[PDB]
């Protein structure tokens, strides 16, 4: 790339840019079984 | 934007429900 210019050449005073405008997301919520109303409908136990 | 990643007044206005 070789460009030579005289005393004054235009296109030395330009500005171009694409800024980001932010990033968003969501946090998933976890539900538990015993907190629901379906827990008074059965008895939960566990055998290893 | 940012470039730091290291890794009131009472106004009269009606309100309904």
């Amino acid at each position: 790339f070789f460009k030579q210019i005289r005393s004054d050449d235009n296109s030395l005073y330009s500005a171009q840019f694409d800024i980001l405008l932010g990033t968003y997301c969501n946090t998933l919520n976890f539900v538990r079984f015993l907190e629901l109303g379906l827990s008074v409908a059965c008895i939960c136990t566990k055998f290893p | 934007r940012g470039m730091d990643d290291v890794a009131n007044a009472r106004v009269p206005a009606d309100l309904v429900i």
